[PDB]
């Protein structure tokens, strides 16, 4: 049973998430309830960022966004004389923060305590003190810099006392694990030349593989660096077989729409050599001087070593180097029934034509069934 | 995932990553003092600043606060949690 | 016939809102004239926020959003031996400035004079004093927070004086009425497990229901409050018959995709009654202690007082006090067809294996075009 | 809407809120002073940095400025004078 | 450059872009090495911007973002006693800017020094120095406002020395050509009456043109002007024979949705003449006083000084005191099967339609080659 | 493109634009410096946050560091030029 919550039903329509949330607050009571019995003490403390103890125990951090700026602006004492001039330089600094509070706090929805606190309005909540926050209150092995600078923080509103303005905030730090036998992979493309027309295949350009099952991945909420994706949730999204078929090295299955070819997307370098389209664009070889012609039955030109030591492609002047494992049977059998356009007008375009069609076949059927029946 | 053939027709896969997931959380709590502290004393002058600035934001925080309370009244731990 | 304008070729090509802005820029032609008739005086007072007054009587507000901190980091007198030092952070203080103005105002269009001044644009022109200006140049039932916090205020410059400096901007609070029997629905989708297969509805998330009349109405760029939805003008789209009888309860004209279901996207609550996938989750009931089993004649599970008192659901552990309407009201068949994506390669690959079928069809309409010619 | 009907399939009412539109608005003018006061005595001292400002920001707004006018000129009640 | 570059390999997996910036990088060699050579000097300096000059030759401009602000609250002389406030002072300043700094510079991809930075980049990084350098680093005739409010900077890396924290970035003015024969055009659409049905036509909202052909080009990353726009890379894409064909002139090849109908969305001003769907919306002549009509074969009015003198649309009252040329029949004949949905969802559903149609027609036809052979 | 026909269905060319591309272009070089100099004599303490500033700026700029040295070190224009 663990600790079985009573009262759901005062969250009114709630999300799994927001559930989830409001489950981790209630349990957050004695914390929150701790910290703000310090309120009075945390209140009269002139400090950016300061330690609250208890019993000689950190219980968390106090940190005032503005505080370094009006102590350095504010006189040693406001008079009759200042006044005027005090209240205009500290009422400015209070009111820019204002405006900032303004832009993340706004209630549009039924459990308003429930939305994370996310790293953009920790920033503006924290200020400067963010940096200070991050690095002491969090023993951990990833650097403050990789903290401060990406989506892995995340807050949560667990305590507020109005009369005193004090917001109690629980951040959390995810400690990851590697899912294993799964790769995620960025997909790129030049553009290819398959039946007289330059062209570029439709894929998603970031799948999860595991095994024999792929999906889309557009990790678009997640922390990515070069070795890792962290996802705090999911978003994986279902591919057609055609598309599975396709990335499974079915090329027949695979969908191409004609583009507006350039120099940029019509070849890459991977590890020294080059994939490019010699058809749409002049690859040009210096040594052995040549101009690498590009069969019908190749989408893309594979320059490795055996076909250029030298290359040139325009501007860009660069040596082929040698590159183990790379295979290729280079003549693909492609259909144009293959090439066609994802473009939702040009899709109904499509679709308005084959109803046509259909119908002009309705019809046929009909008349074939007046001549037949009359036999 | 087949590359060798992918590449064949311009597709490139540029790179490949680990995907990682989460498992424990690590926690730290935060006071966040909205009301910032002025030691210095004030004689002969009210400034008016401090009060709009504490009403403005107080009335900016109603929802929050009340559903922090609504919540704390009706959702009750059995045993906790 | 009061009050016409003439000379709207003026405008060159322009659309009814800035037809609409045109004509509003001219009706206040006298009151940014008596303004602009005070920069000298305007100009002289040194102050953040300042009255502007003709006569005993306030035309506006003069706001300059630099001020305070100008103040405050000048000394009281420039010397030969200051200049440099003075130079130095006036100079930082305006071009911090000036690099704020550069991002809300560029050339790019025919009218420039004529787009609203957002109130992005606007906390990036009047800096710390716009709580102050809000605070006191309106007078209704909205507080401050709220106009601050929310897209309602909109401004138009009406005026101008490059040689001063000084623009003038009208900034309108809208005043709302209740559109009568008309809501404002926002819909959200759990998946739901139909002929074997985990999927979601595939409908609008936000909808306006007057009468028999559904329409999908995503509020954009809207103020949305709890309980209210504030549109300064209607983003209103046509929904198809399908979609329409869909919502109205037809679920045999729904629309469901194959998703990646997730623990978050299987169940929510509902005033304390919980609507889950208890097929693709499971469902643990502590009270009566049961796996809660959802047969394949239901895509979804109601789960309130009658059928457990006590759920856990993976580490979520709650009671259940409330009780569901029981309205079936029938039997839920959905086909299979109604399974599909909407994703646009996919009704590409969908399309073109339609329209390989109807070239057999009508090849096959040609061949029985023969045999039955042979008769 | 059939709300119900529609919950057997998993779609949820999260929200229903009224609608409201505007009839009148509440209006007022706003003097934006691009150029701050500076009341401090200057002797022997040129502050470059206030010409460098009036020359950009002047430039920057100069297709705005542009068009006012051309409006304000061309564009002409035949009843308001 | 000019110049064959050995090891690309180094690279590992790169796009045309990433090599192309990876040989400026090398080119740049020298000029990173020379700045960097006076590290010491520049880091000696105490300045927000200063020339940094080798042999009376300016090698280029040393920024120091949050440098005047600093110097104008330093204490004179570090002591024991404003120790723990100048600290405090000191590290919100920096630990300010190292926010900022770390909202540009996650760690994502391969080769991160490659990635441009932009002009959003640059105010970070520069901050209040940022006017004054690119007012004094470029001797062009476009003006410091138009280049700190455009997309035209961007800047690359080209050095950095970690231990003194400098950072050598280059920055490129274009020089932009006019591309001859070719022209950037915007389209809008106001709703048309067609078929008893309020519509809008469905086609790209801005193209290029050139000679015959017509392609889509939105220009979203792309720097605009009344007159001009400047795209870094040709971002294109090819229409459809339908769209093509509708563009130029065969509006029964055009594609029309249904549309919620507005004020604002039924009419436009064109050079002193009002094109208006004066069916869907009250167009009130006032001299001559009529109400104009919109035959249903006219899909929208023109409504010129011929039909109207003096024109009322709800609250706009305005003189037509301009002729339109009779580029003329009005009369257009569109079929309904013109009018149709492109919303993916519906797509969908008309597909599924049309295959169910076709599922049948497919059986119609087994089912007559069974009275077929018994014939 | 037939702008009259356009017309008459709706579809209102609203901008007639050029077409700008560059065959050049005119650089500058900045060196940013990340460090703030403080000219002010210490005596007595030691000032904290300038070291923690450090260390996580080099952290920060590490990876863009370590590409920078591999380009720079395997990269090699050949002769001529
Ligand atoms: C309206 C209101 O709540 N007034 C409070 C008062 O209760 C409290 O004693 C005082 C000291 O913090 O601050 C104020
Ligand atoms: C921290 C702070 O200054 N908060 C004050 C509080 O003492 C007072 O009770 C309240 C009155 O509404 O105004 C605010
Ligand atoms: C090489 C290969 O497996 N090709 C398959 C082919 O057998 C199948 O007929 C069609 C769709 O599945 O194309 C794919
Ligand atoms: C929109 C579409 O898919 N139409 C195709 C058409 O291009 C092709 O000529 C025909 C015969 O192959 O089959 C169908
Ligand atoms: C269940 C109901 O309301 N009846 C109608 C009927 O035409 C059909 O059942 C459905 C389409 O399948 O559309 C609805
Ligand atoms: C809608 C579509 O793209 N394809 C369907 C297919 O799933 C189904 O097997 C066939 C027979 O009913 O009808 C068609
Ligand atoms: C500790 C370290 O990383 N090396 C250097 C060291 O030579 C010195 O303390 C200083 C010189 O500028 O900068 C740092
Ligand atoms: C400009 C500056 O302060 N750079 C310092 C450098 O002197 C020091 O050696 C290094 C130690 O890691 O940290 C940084
Ligand atoms: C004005 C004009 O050229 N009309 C043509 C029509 O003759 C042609 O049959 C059709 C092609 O789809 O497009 C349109
Ligand atoms: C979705 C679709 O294209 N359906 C159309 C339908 O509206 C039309 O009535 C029919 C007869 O022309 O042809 C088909
Ligand atoms: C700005 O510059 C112009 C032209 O130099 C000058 O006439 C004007 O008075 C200045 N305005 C302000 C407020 O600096």
């Amino acid at each position: 049973f663990a600790g079985v919550v009573i009262g759901l039903a005062a969250l009114g329509v709630a999300t799994a998430a927001q559930v989830t949330a409001a489950v981790a607050l209630v349990k957050a009571n004695e914390n929150a309830a701790a910290i703000l019995n310090l309120k009075n003490a945390i209140q009269k403390t002139n400090a950016a960022v300061a330690d609250v103890v208890q019993a000689t125990q950190s219980l968390g951090t106090a940190v005032q966004a503005v505080q370094d700026h009006i102590n350095s602006v504010v006189s040693p004492a406001i008079t009759a004389a200042n006044c005027k001039a005090q209240d205009a330089i500290i009422g400015s600094i209070l009111n820019l923060y204002l405006t900032e509070l303004t832009t993340i706090f706004h209630n549009q929805i039924t459990n308003p305590a429930l939305s994370p606190i996310t790293i953009q309005a920790l920033r503006i909540l924290l200020g400067s003190t963010l940096p200070t926050v991050v690095e002491k209150s969090f023993n951990t092995q990833i650097s403050a810099a990789e903290l401060l600078s990406s989506g892995l923080l995340t807050g949560q509103i667990v305590g507020l006392d109005l009369t005193y303005m004090q917001m109690v905030i629980k951040i959390e730090l995810p400690t990851l694990t590697v899912q294993p036998a799964t790769q995620i992979i960025d997909l790129a493309t030049i553009s290819a030349f398959i039946n007289n027309q330059e062209v570029m295949a439709q894929l998603p350009t970031r799948v999860m593989v595991t095994g024999s099952l792929i999906q889309a991945y557009p990790a678009s909420q997640c922390t990515i660096t070069p070795n890792t994706v962290y996802c705090r949730y999911n978003d994986a999204q279902v591919l057609s077989d055609d598309t599975m078929a396709c990335l499974q090295g079915n090329l027949t299955r695979c969908t191409f729409s004609p583009v507006v070819g350039s120099f940029l997307t019509r070849f890459v370098l991977f590890d020294g050599i080059v994939y490019a389209n010699c058809r749409s664009m002049l690859c040009k070889c210096m040594q052995p001087a040549a101009v690498i012609l590009q069969p019908s039955s190749s989408p893309v030109t594979v320059i490795d070593m055996y076909k250029c030591v030298s290359l040139q492609l325009d501007n860009l002047r660069f040596t082929i180097t040698q590159l183990a494992n790379v295979t290729y049977n280079s003549t693909i059998k492609l259909e144009s029934s293959q090439i066609l356009s994802i473009d939702p007008l040009d899709i109904s375009q499509n679709l308005a034509a084959v109803n046509k069609s259909l119908s002009d076949a309705l019809q046929h059927l009909a008349q074939s069934d007046t001549y037949l029946s009359a036999i | 995932l087949d590359p060798a053939a992918l590449m064949q027709i311009g597709v490139i896969p540029t790179n490949v990553r680990q995907l990682m997931y989460y498992t424990e959380a690590s926690s730290a709590f935060i006071v966040v003092k909205l009301m910032p502290t002025i030691d210095s004393p004030i004689s002969g002058c009210n400034i008016t600043s401090i009060s709009s600035y504490n009403a403005t934001v107080t009335k900016l925080l109603q929802p929050i606060g009340e559903n922090l309370e609504t919540i704390r009244n009706q959702l009750i731990p059995t045993r906790r949690r």
